[PDB]
């Protein structure tokens, strides 16, 4: 059932996401990110995303309205 | 009376605060192979008229399939 | 020819409601409908299906009625909806292939030059994959008959598209699925394969002992076509085969042993980490 | 495990909330006010929280 | 009624239309995910319709997008940048080489650089030598250098472009080299083209050393060309 | 008045003689034309299709409310084969269980243009099975038969019997004449 | 004169066709009419759905010549089940799954024919593999707010079994209409059919892949496991004395030992023991 | 007066006797005020042909006919 809910949280992926660049990590599942719209943010990170994929300011996708790392 | 009601509805929509912008160029879109019924779209292949692309005063360039209440031949980039 | 056919799950789910439509009597109601797909390559896909009426008697296997006008009318209708799909063939809900179906295929072959048929088990009480597919060929024999039309098998499978997969997964919430758990569903696949092999061999034994003991004529083919089955099954008690089999079994057992050895120290690491981080914490807390 | 799956469902709920604009502090002021500056725009004289 | 009725219903039909956003495609992510950049700013990830021939959507192309759903709508040809439009189809007609006289030696030397390699490309290959690219005119004023350019302009009218060489500069740190980008990209799209750069001495000149920050942009326009 | 009038046309070997008109095929064509015009002259809800009586009973036109398409399909029948009456009337009855309107009466009219080679008992049980489900059959003789609708008048009399009297076999006048002479008695009913 | 604890049944083919037609017209709104019946005064069943040719704009979608609809509902009477048009559906891609201003406009027209008219909103964008977002709405009278719309004689359609959303509560929700709770009815003929469309027959179950590719695959996995364990040695032996509360903050980079080991254990064991078991089955079943 | 039958897509036949010289719009407004719907979201179908402006007895119909009422469905934003 946890594997069902792990797939279930992927609703927030959707399709119209903006693109940003990750900057630094603050604590567990919460970090800052720099949107390409211009401004800088402090967002929440989903637990489904592995932490291997972030290091040298990689390109990431953020939500539109909530503006969280997805 | 029937046509004048439509003339009344046109002047309602154009209120007054119109944004101004620039016309970048004029295009023309050819139809495609076969447009599927039940998923067809008017602002697509079934438009053999003219078209234009417009850069707004807010430095955002948009697109419009129907030029609207202007003759296309008068407009120049 | 046509290589293989792919069935989307919108079809073979539209079939079962067609059987629920006028299968109230439920005795010999061979429900027939017309497929809709697109032969984009030698491989084939079907996506839509609709209905045609059909009545026939229990005996008298020559009296039947394929509606021409309904076929043309609803084809024009679905063309007014969907201009991409063209007709490919038909489905009948008979559990086994019948005797008068070749007349139906020869009748409908005017609309499609290679009209495949899909047998769909509406009530698959036998385990296995439903929706087998057949196509018509010429099987000119040396017996003396010039030619006949008795079909042959084409490989089939249920495919998927990126929207119907969502529907069939969400509607599968009344069954537990252990497909995510590995090293278990492979064993169930082995068990299912063993049961299917047993069922097929039981059918072969039933037919062979039926034609063997007086009843039914001895078909001069099959009995020597199945003779080449028994020329196979090589000797398990062969020296070089056993010598190679142990040579590869040990090579697999090396990897299994190293996997156990690489698992045990991770378990020990978790154990001593939990014990140290527990005992120091209770030293602080007390 | 039950805490993990409940946290996942509540995380799906809470991820719809808004973000937070980062900035740097220029200097503190009187009566619990600080002078922050966001990155694209100018400065703001904002208040602090109780925690 | 008369055409006042038919014009009115087309007028009310047209108002229900909406605009579309113009953007460029960076790469293809999956078969249904496409990363695009709106030209005014921020980038997004979008999807196609179903039948837009996704092999044609190459990296670097220009494409339209919807407003609310923000999906891929229709691919478009490359932009023309209407400053370039004002210098392309703007020249009025001129009479031929009869009015210019006394320069028949210099007339034929320009014909062998411009008209001959495109009209007769085989004869240069037969020798096996790449034709020359450009030519420079110079001399005292009032001897007809610009009129000589008008003679070549009204000769075949291939893709003649008239650079004023003083509107190349602008008020920003960019937009000077960026116009030269779109001019030559317009030159690449329409292959037999002619560029005419009158009065180069404004944009051109020599190379300074710690002159002025004003000269740095004029130089930055120069060595880009 | 509303029914699914269903006419059948013979295309046997024996159909290719000219004992009526230039040929029996032509007189059959104006017979079907007069039948369809009488269908159109009724209440405009009735339907007419056709079933042939070849080696395979081919339903050329399924039951349809118009009349022009059946009249166009009447051409090019190519009368080659043997006439069968059991399978033809079975497929004619089974053809009308899928009527679009269920208030339409059950009428099958037949043109027997060759001697129907059939045993009496099979036609008797066919008549009983059809008359159980309130289906009425009229047959029109054409040309030769085994003693000119012998074993057929008992068939239609058992079909409409038990004091029913709903059918009427029309015996053929043994002579070359126009199809109007063959429909004079059934100008309204047989 | 009472709206009770209502319920809507949808069949399997209706939902599958719903999602397919919603996805097939992904950027705009597609249309459709529902086929079903009123089984009782309490519940409404939809057994079939079908689509029509449309004509879409950027913000609106209209119908076409409705002789299609009349002739289609006339012809569907002939084959099998002669139901009625109990409702209509459309799609709202990327939107709030809500009735808009012009969506509620035609709901009055559909309700003027029959009282129990149900609108259905599907969305193929926010829907994911495990769950399809779906909603059914019933138009309520905007003239009667002072009285109760449904008495709620029980606690079926309430905060029970579902909660109202936020974006539905913005564009309407309990205002001008309301929502109804969906359940799925599954007949045994399709019940014992739907659970078996993933398996294969006996050639898939008894098939050794190949031994050369298996040996090369095991060689590759053991080869990368060598360097992965070599990294694991330094990862364990460093273990800087400072509490994982920040050792999970220096792990957020590219660091990967202790995490890829057990995955390689799983892919080695579950691909070796299955192959050895199948080899034994093949070597003593056939003989 | 000819009393015609209208049949909806669902089917609750709203029987209504009409005058024999009601063209298209009088029938539409009568069934609009009976059916409580505004007139512009309406369509009447008879013998696979829409009714636009013609006379009812000139178009066809006798003392009793089964015409089909369909609503023009519409969605959007
Ligand atoms: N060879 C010539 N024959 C006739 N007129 C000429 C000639 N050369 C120049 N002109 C005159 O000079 C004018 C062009 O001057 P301009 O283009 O300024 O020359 P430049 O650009 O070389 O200074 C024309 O109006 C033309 O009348
Ligand atoms: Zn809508």
């Amino acid at each position: 059932e946890f594997l069902h809910a792990q797939e279930e949280v992927k609703r927030i992926q959707s399709i119209p996401l903006v693109i940003g660049q990750f900057l630094e990590a603050v604590d567990q599942n919460t970090a800052i990110v720099g949107s390409t719209t211009g401004s800088n943010y402090y967002v929440r990170i989903l637990s489904t995303i592995d932490r291997e994929l972030l290091k040298p300011n990689a390109s990431v996708a953020l939500h539109k309205h909530s503006n969280a790392l997805v | 009376d029937k046509i004048k009601e439509n003339s009344e509805k046109i002047k309602v929509n154009k209120t007054l605060p119109y944004l101004v912008s620039n016309v970048i160029e004029l295009l023309d879109v050819d139809p495609n192979d076969q447009e599927e019924d039940g998923a067809n779209i008017d602002l697509d292949s079934q438009r053999k008229g003219k078209c234009a692309v417009i850069k707004t005063s807010t430095r955002q360039t948009y697109f419009l399939p129907v030029i609207g209440l202007v003759d296309a031949e008068k407009l120049k980039p | 020819a046509v290589q293989k056919v792919v069935v989307h799950p919108l079809v073979l789910l539209s079939v079962v409601d067609h059987f629920n439509r006028i299968g109230k009597v439920g005795n010999q109601k061979r429900v027939v409908g017309v497929l809709l797909g697109s032969w984009q390559k030698k491989v084939l896909d079907v996506s839509n299906s609709f209905a045609v009426p059909f009545d026939e008697d229990d005996k008298d296997d020559s009296v039947w009625f394929l509606d021409h006008d309904y076929l043309e009318n609803m084809y024009g209708m679905f063309k007014k909806v969907n201009a991409r799909e063209r007709i490919v063939g038909w489905y009948h809900t008979g559990p086994k292939l019948h005797k008068n179906d070749i007349a139906i295929n020869e009748l409908m072959k005017r609309y499609c030059p290679n009209s495949v048929l899909v047998i769909i088990d509406v009530k698959p009480k036998d385990l296995g994959l439903p929706t087998e597919a057949y196509i018509s060929v010429e099987e000119v024999h040396d017996d003396g008959t010039p030619t006949s039309k008795t079909f042959e098998h084409v490989t089939s499978e249920i495919g998927a598209e990126e929207a119907e997969e969502v529907g069939v997964e969400h509607l599968l919430r009344d069954i537990k699925d252990t497909t995510v758990g590995t090293l278990s569903q492979r064993i169930t696949n082995q068990v299912h394969g063993l049961k299917g092999l047993n069922s097929k061999l039981l059918d072969i034994r039933s037919y062979l002992e039926k034609v063997a003991t007086g009843k039914l004529p001895i078909n001069h083919q099959i009995i020597y076509q199945l003779q080449d089955v028994f020329n196979l099954l090589p000797d398990v008690s062969l020296q070089e085969f056993v010598k190679a089999f142990y040579l590869k079994t040990n090579d697999q057992m090396v990897v299994v042993y190293l996997a156990s050895l690489i698992r045990s120290v991770v378990a020990l690491h978790n154990l001593i980490n939990n014990k140290i981080a527990n005992r120091d914490a209770e030293k602080k807390e007390g | 495990l039950n805490a993990k799956v409940r946290l996942l469902r509540e995380e799906l709920q809470l991820l719809q909330e808004q973000g937070s604009y980062v900035g740097e502090v220029v200097r503190a002021m009187d009566k619990k006010k600080v002078l922050v500056k966001v990155h694209p725009e100018g400065k703001f004289v904002v208040d602090v929280d109780k925690n | 009624l008369t055409k006042q009725y038919e014009k009115s219903e087309n007028d009310l039909k047209a108002l229900q239309s909406v605009g579309q956003i113009v953007g460029e495609v960076l790469k293809q992510l999956t078969e249904e995910k496409f990363i695009v950049k709106a030209t005014n700013g921020p980038r997004y990830v979008v999807g196609c319709r179903r039948q837009l021939d996704k092999s044609k959507l190459k990296p670097g192309t220009r494409v339209a997008l919807d407003m609310t759903t923000l999906t891929i709508m229709r691919y478009l040809p490359r932009e023309v940048d209407p400053l370039v439009y004002n210098m392309s189809h703007e020249d009025p007609g001129n009479v031929s080489y009869s009015e210019i006289g006394g320069l028949s030696e210099q007339i034929r030397e320009l014909r062998e650089v411009i008209e001959l390699p495109l009209t007769n490309p085989e004869l240069f290959q037969r020798v096996g030598i790449i034709p020359p690219k450009g030519c420079l005119l110079y001399g005292p004023p009032g001897t007809g250098k610009t009129l000589l350019a008008r003679a070549v302009a009204s000769q075949l009218d291939c893709n003649f472009l008239k650079v004023v060489s003083s509107s190349i500069v602008d008020k920003y740190i960019g937009e000077s080299a960026r116009l030269i980008r779109e001019m030559f990209n317009y030159a690449r799209d329409h292959q037999p083209c002619i560029i005419f750069m009158d009065e180069i001495d404004a944009i051109g000149g020599r190379r300074f050393s710690e002159g002025t920050s004003a000269d740095r942009e004029i130089q930055r326009t120069l060595m880009e060309l | 008045v509303l029914e699914s009038t269903m006419v059948c046309v013979d295309n046997s070997e024996y159909m290719r003689n000219g004992d009526f008109l230039p040929t029996r095929l032509q007189a059959q064509q104006d017979a079907v034309n007069i039948v369809c015009h009488s269908k159109t002259r009724s209440n405009p809800e009735n339907n007419v299709g056709l079933i042939t009586l070849a080696n395979d009973c081919e339903v050329l036109t399924t039951l349809t409310p118009d009349t022009g398409r059946i009249l166009s399909k009447l051409h090019t029948v190519q009368p080659k084969g043997k006439i069968t009456f059991c399978t033809g009337i079975r497929v004619a009855h089974l053809a009308l269980k899928h009527r679009q309107g269920k208030n339409h009466k059950m009428r099958i009219i037949a043109f027997v243009g060759s001697p129907v080679e059939d045993n009496e008992k099979d036609l008797v049980k066919l008549a009983k099975r059809l008359k159980k489900e309130k289906v009425n059959v009229d047959i029109i003789n054409f040309g030769e038969e085994e003693v000119n609708t012998e074993k057929l008048t008992a068939f239609v009399n058992t079909l409409n019997g038990k004091d029913g009297t709903g059918s009427h076999l029309v015996t053929v006048p043994p002579g070359p004449s126009l199809a109007d002479a063959l429909i004079s008695s059934p100008i309204l009913a047989g | 004169a009472v709206d009770t604890a209502e319920q809507v049944y949808i069949s399997s083919l209706a939902l599958l066709k719903m999602l397919k037609h919603g996805r097939a017209g992904v950027p705009m709104e597609v249309m459709g009419l529902m086929l079903g019946e009123f089984v009782d005064d309490y519940t409404v069943r939809v057994i079939d759905v079908f689509a029509m040719p449309q004509s879409g704009t950027g913000v609106s979608v209209e119908a076409v010549d409705p002789v299609f609809q009349a002739k289609m509902l006339d012809m569907l009477k002939q084959t099998g089940r002669p139901e009625m048009v109990v409702g209509w559906y459309h799609s709202h891609p990327g939107f709030g799954c809500w009735l808009s201003g012009v969506d509620i406009n035609t709901q009055q027209s559909f309700e003027a024919l029959s009282e129990r008219a149900v609108a259905v909103v599907v969305d193929p964008i926010q829907s994911v593999k495990g769950k399809v977002v779906i909603d059914a709405f019933r138009l309520i009278n905007a003239n009667m707010m002072v009285l109760g719309h449904e008495p709620r004689q029980t606690t079926s359609n309430l905060g029970h079994l579902n909660k109202p959303s936020i974006q539905a509560l913005i564009h309407g929700l309990n205002r001008h209409y309301y929502s109804i709770t969906i359940n799925y009815r599954k007949n045994e003929l399709e019940q014992k059919m739907l659970l078996n469309l993933h398996k294969k027959s006996w050639m898939e179950g008894l098939t050794l892949q190949d031994y050369s590719e298996h040996c090369k695959h095991n060689e590759s996995v053991v080869k990368e496991m060598l360097e992965l364990a070599k990294n694991y040695n330094k990862a364990v032996e460093e273990e800087d004395k400072m509490t994982p509360e920040q050792l999970a903050i220096k792990n957020v980079g590219k660091q990967d030992p202790k995490r890829h080991l057990e995955e390689h254990v799983d892919v080695l064991m579950t691909s070796n023991i299955v192959q050895c078991l199948a080899a034994m089955l093949d070597t003593v079943v056939f003989k | 007066p000819m009393s015609l039958a209208i049949h909806s897509t669902t089917g609750t036949r709203y029987d209504l006797a009409v005058p024999p010289d009601e063209t298209v719009e009088g029938l539409r407004k009568r069934l609009s005020q009976r059916l409580k719907v505004p007139k512009e979201r309406l369509a009447l179908l008879h013998k696979d042909t829409r009714l636009s402006s013609g006379k009812l007895q000139e178009f066809g119909v006798g003392d009793g006919s089964k015409l089909t009422l369909v609503p023009t469905v519409e969605a959007g934003l």
